[PDB]
DNA sequence: CCAGAAGCGTTAATGTCTGGCTTCTGATAAAG
DNA sequence: TTTATCAGAAGCCAGACATTAACGCTTCTGG
């Protein structure tokens, strides 16, 4: 039994006043495309299917066109609410979407269901658990502590998974069917989950982590990661919708199809001359999607209108700036001066020299600036 | 809104965990209660946990976060503050707790945790800060800024309402009653004039005269002409709270563009004079009257049944202080539980219910009674 | 041929911070039930469906739970746009609803198939003709119903199918400039929206307003809450039955001074009505509005009712007056003259709708 | 800078030409005096007439000019405050006065006739307003704000110097020393740089700009804050000794930030580094008191001043800290500084018997005091 | 019964500044 | 760990006021 495990779509996310509208749409056809090619029967998207609980109005149309165009294939789909979305937004369309093989289960305490296959045979045992809001399982009491409130939650979700797994043991019975459980949380600053407390399930898809990784050496627990880059630390990385085919009610394979990236992004470190060289690689070559950039300037110089120096570069180029950052975090103040000096006895030549020894500059600009400084002292005299 | 209980631990000088309650054998009356103790040994702190657990912002410190948390005492691992406030019959809870990194007294400061839980069912409503504040605004009906001037009254702040910038006081008036459209129209009209001026870089007359008349950034002009009626409504409640409190003065809205209250001098045959020209005792009593009226303006929507206030009674006169205290007890003929913290020894003879705060003997901390310890 | 005719639902309506949740939820089950009683062909809603372009998140859940319950009826559903409803609020699931016999709406007309598969009638889906999308504003609306009547006449030809007309607009003559009622194209039926008062317009039976199926404001406390069940005879209208909806949330607009009000307050004493009865008390004194409500909260606590509003329709506060009058009060120091006061009055109401 | 005599007429509720002198026998004894009475009897007015006369500005009001004389007692024609004081051994006299229109209780408020004259010389040293302001600035050595946060401390405004924004603290610290040139250097850096950068509508403007974020640009700020840090260190070194003379609770030190701030230190803890915004009320009053004393003692070398007028804040202490603070103030009046204090605290009766005890006329709306002072 | 002077009360040019406002870099809270 | 979002700071424009300088009204007051 094949399943496509993605998550973290983050639909309708504004990205420094830019959108991921066509950036999702050119993925969502590809996700629809690889379904019939690999003959999958039930896609799972485990979490963060919206950015905010009131998404923009097109951000449903990217999602509503997805669920109708799935019905050409007739393949099932499970949608789990993540931490990001308001639960009341996904339960807007829980009841109607049962007509379209789309069990969008938003709230906690839902009943375990049986996945069908393409021929109509039951394909998999599903334990759908969306992101547990802490209100939906635990009640607060008086007399608590600070740390203890986090630990009391952690035991509650743990025995919720032990309870929700035990329902599947009655529902599977004696048939050789695989157990698929979802969730939107973190695992192995003690705000995480211990994976040994996860149930003895056959495969547990998960979410909330954007780096696609195995966790704990158990291959049947896979953070599938985002299908597209949403940041500039993992921009140059790759994205993998997890393909898990099952064999005889057990696990066969974990295939990782890459995603064709439609919107190119890159990050640059260093100083302005190093940014000047890294901008030269886009000179002759052309880009039909305008490439975005992060420019982490680690400069020391003053650099009058540093956003204009960037703006002076990329006028006749197919490169788009989107952000620009500098290490403007530094301290500057007079020391103790051996705890004895008076300001009337120190001349202006001293405290100006006392102010320049705090920076990096050595020789050439210094003998230029001190002439520039002493012109001001004389032009009042 | 009143307070049903309060818990804290290692807040400031009050080391260890302590828990006072407002449904016990003391506080069996709804009478006013005092808090004595040596000066500067945990006295405004018991009235600081009330601000902290409900709005994360003390009167003294601007904000507390993972950075810049001067609040919790030195060589302690965590802090917390927990109220039980009741509106319209139903209890609630709040729980702002913050630990240190690896429970060490010299470590980093982790992300604060909040609850806003219900007390009957036990269920919670907002496990995140940006939802907890806006779900206390719905609940109490009073925002943290409104709470600072219309409920609690901090030390050396009784100059809050009457010595504010007119944008500040007008904004506070527009947050209590009325609607936010009365400055939103000004903001939108400033956008209209900015657009019709960036075009032209009777077209002047489009947003020229109207912009000059009513229209500025963030709702200045038309919001002030809006609150120029709500102030004229509020001054009557100020008068009615004032005459039983201090009969020498009446208030009046001055007919001006910046809304400024104005004293009417009965002992000088209806002399008019500006409100900054008031004595210390008169300014404290008029600010008390104005805040009590300010709470009783939104009393029709939300019942506001509590009023804590710190030192202004050394400032008052030792003869008319008895008149002010008898008028305060006359305001205790409603359910307004009125907390008072000061140092006047005749006043603390008048106030029976004393939460005594014993300062430690050179230890460097403070304590409380064994009934409230935990 | 049975077709239900509803209009102006206004779902998720803010009502002085009180909700219209249980009003609709006790209506929507009743709505499909009468459709389940009489075995309707199709239902049409004549606009003003949601409240605003950004409806609250619960307001969809009544609307979708209607539609999934409509699938157990098998009846066609046609949803028309309104004046307050955007395209983007109804382009949300414009083709989700295609799989559930639910056509939602610059569109070609369509046929309504019956429960047994036969083509039943002819519909002219007419959303709100925005002049931003289409004297001159009166010019294009007038001939469009002549433009679409030929689209109505020639789509059937000699077929014996009745035509119904839709739309969501305003009409001259109907008590609460507009579309002329005498210029309507003589189709077999005209359903129409945006008028919350239920009445026949012009004296022709085939043109109608069914009003709102629930009371919306206190002032509209009329008992004439109807849904128009129409019947067709082989291409011609048979009749229209006005079906009374049940009421669930009673209101009471009490007027006069406190002498006449407090006498009326004992009418709801000791009756123990299971929904709290709502009020619009209209006091007529000179006392202050912030303090006249002090007496009321003690008087309303004893009764099993909940007050909603207090007004004096005759000092004054900001929760009493309207936006023009304070704007007109703000013209005390401004030279209104002749031209200056007219432009400000006309450009002001433009500005107030820009935030609307 | 020690006031010798004060003479006012219709200040607020001191109707009828009330004068005091500190050359009188009860003030000639030591130089420590208290004031008591019912509230609103004009104690702040009595401490207000002197700053009105020396600067035409009060802590309560804003500006008493031709318009908006809110000071003058209701329904009288003229109000005037006049002072004879000393600097460097020799005496001077300031005289501020204001009429109504035509000697009537109401009318057009006229321009305030003022003067500043050397007493026992008969020399009108200053006649108009601005000349009087600048000449008493150079002749007293104190500005307006330096009077109202280092010598006179008004009630409820003692947290001004501790909790001002760092611009209007760097202002006071700049003016306190004779180093006001930085507020011209850093302004002229902006004057050169904005001209050079509007000349581009050039690596030289880049060097001007690299100076321009290395020092202050408009007003003083940056270079000014960098410069007064050493004077703040000198001031907290003085105030540390001043405060441990006062109460052995917290030391002070400067802090490593661009903003000219002072952190406190806890002797009992032995390792405390918190900001001053979380001090207690009584310790904040003692920090403002000792800090003001240190600021006054810093300019000891030139135009040394000897007076202190604490309006209120002693109620914020108790019989366990107030007594210690007054016992330390006794060491200051044993020195040449002659302080004064308004107090409602009856526990300071045994401390200070030298009173300017005032009275009210039965709730009529005026006041009076001992008729041995009145003319 | 009064005119000159002396002072007093009045208005018209100009210098500082308090208040929007805007442009910007800094903090805060949240999803990896 | 990074990304919207608000919050505060520094600088710019400007009208509002403070001040100074000049111009009639009243009043002793002398014959
Ligand atoms: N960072 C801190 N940690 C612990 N205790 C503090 C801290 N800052 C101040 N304190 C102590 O907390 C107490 C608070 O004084 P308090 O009585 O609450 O103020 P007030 O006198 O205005 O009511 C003071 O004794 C002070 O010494
Ligand atoms: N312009 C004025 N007209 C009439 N009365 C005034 C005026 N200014 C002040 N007062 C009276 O003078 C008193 C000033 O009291 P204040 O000196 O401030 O008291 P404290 O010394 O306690 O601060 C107040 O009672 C006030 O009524
Ligand atoms: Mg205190
Ligand atoms: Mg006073
Ligand atoms: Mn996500
Ligand atoms: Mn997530
Ligand atoms: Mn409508
Ligand atoms: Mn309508």
């Amino acid at each position: 039994m094949r399943i496509l495990h993605t998550s973290d779509w983050h639909l309708g996310q504004n990205f420094y006043s830019k959108s991921r509208e066509a950036e999702h749409q050119a993925f969502l056809d590809w996700l629809l495309e690889t379904a019939q090619t690999h003959q999958v029967d039930a896609i799972i998207v485990a979490g963060d299917v919206f950015d905010t609980g009131s998404p923009p109005s097109y951000a449903r149309t990217l999602y509503n066109r997805f669920v109708v165009n799935l019905q050409q294939t007739g393949c099932h789909l499970v949608v789990l609410a993540g931490n990001s979305d308001s639960v009341a937004t996904l339960n807007e369309s829980r009841d109607i979407m049962a007509f379209l093989n789309t069990t969008v289960v938003a709230s906690a305490g839902h009943a375990p269901q049986i996945l069908p296959r393409r021929d109509g045979t039951p394909g998999a045992v599903l334990c759908p658990i969306p992101f547990l809001r802490p209100r939906d399982i635990i009640t607060s009491q008086a007399g608590l502590n600070g740390i203890e409130k986090q630990q009391h939650l952690l035991a509650a979700i743990t025995d919720y998974y032990q309870q929700h797994y035990a329902d599947a043991c009655k529902l599977r019975g004696d048939q050789p069917l695989p157990i698929i459980a979802t969730g939107h949380l973190t695992t192995v600053t003690l705000d995480a989950f211990p994976a040994q407390n996860f149930p003895p399930a056959d495969y547990i898809a998960l979410g909330h982590i954007h780096r696609a990784q195995i966790i704990g050496g158990m291959e049947h627990v896979r953070y599938c990661g985002s299908p597209i880059p949403l940041s500039f630390d993992e921009c140059g990385k790759s994205k993998y919708v997890h393909l898990v085919t099952f064999s005889n009610g057990k696990l066969e394979s974990v295939e990782n199809l890459n995603v064709p990236v439609t919107q190119p992004m890159a990050v640059l470190k260093g100083d302005l001359a190093s940014i000047t060289a890294q901008l030269e690689q886009w000179r002759d070559v052309s880009q039909e999607p305008p490439v975005w950039l992060d420019i982490e300037i680690t400069t020391d110089e003053y650099l009058h209108d540093i956003q204009r120096k960037i703006q002076a570069l990329t006028e006749s180029l197919p490169v788009e700036v989107l952000l620009v950052r500098r290490s403007r975090e530094q301290r500057e103040r007079v020391l103790a001066s051996q705890q004895r000096e008076t300001l009337s006895e120190l001349s202006v030549e001293e405290v100006f020299n006392r102010r320049l020894a705090l920076e990096e500059l050595d020789e050439s600009q210094q003998q230029r600036l001190q002439h520039l400084f002493t012109t001001t002292l004389h032009t009042l005299a | 809104m009143k307070i049903l209980s309060l818990r804290l631990k290692n807040l400031n000088s009050l080391k260890g965990e302590w828990k006072i309650d407002f449904t016990r054998e003391p506080f069996a009356s709804n009478g006013l209660f005092a808090i004595t103790g040596p000066t500067g040994a945990g006295k405004t702190t018991l009235l600081d946990a009330i601000c902290l657990a409900l709005y994360h912002e003390t009167p003294r410190l601007s904000n507390v976060s993972q950075s810049q948390n001067d609040l919790m005492t030195r060589d302690t691992a965590e802090c917390l503050a927990e109220v039980e406030f009741e509106v319209k019959g139903e209890a609630y809870r709040a729980f702002w707790s913050q630990n240190r990194a690896r429970n060490q007294p010299d470590g980093n400061l982790q992300v604060p945790r909040v609850e806003l839980a219900r007390c009957a069912d036990g269920k919670i409503l907002a496990d995140k800060v940006k939802d907890k504040l806006e779900l206390t605004a719905t609940l109490t009906g009073l925002d943290y800024g409104r709470f600072t001037r219309s409920m609690l009254l901090s030390q050396g702040q009784f100059a809050a309402f009457l010595n504010a910038k007119p944008k500040e006081r007008a904004e506070l008036l527009e947050e209590l009653t009325g609607t936010e459209i009365y400055g939103q129209i000004s903001a939108m009209v400033f956008e209209q004039h900015k657009s019709a001026r960036t075009e032209l870089e009777q077209q002047v007359e489009d947003w020229g005269y109207l912009n000059s008349l009513i229209g500025s950034k963030e709702g200045d002009k038309f919001r002030k002409f809006a609150q120029g009626l709500t102030l004229d409504n509020l001054v009557h409640l100020a008068n009615q709270q004032l005459t039983r409190l201090h009969g020498r003065y009446l208030l009046q809205r001055k007919a001006s563009e910046a809304l400024e209250v104005e004293v009417v001098d009965t002992w000088q045959a209806d002399a008019v004079r500006d409100t900054r020209t008031l004595s210390g005792g008169e300014s404290f009593l008029v600010s008390l009257a104005l805040a009590l009226a300010l709470s009783d303006l939104v009393s029709h929507k939300t019942r506001i049944d509590s009023l804590f206030l710190d030192e202004g009674f050394g400032t008052l006169d030792s003869e008319t202080l008895d008149t002010a205290l008898d008028a305060l007890d006359a305001l205790n003929a409603s359910g307004k539980t009125i907390g008072v913290i000061s140092h006047v020894e005749a006043m603390k003879e008048r106030i029976p219910v004393q939460i005594k705060v014993k300062k430690i003997n050179g230890l460097g901390y403070s304590k409380l009674e064994s009934t409230f310890a935990v």
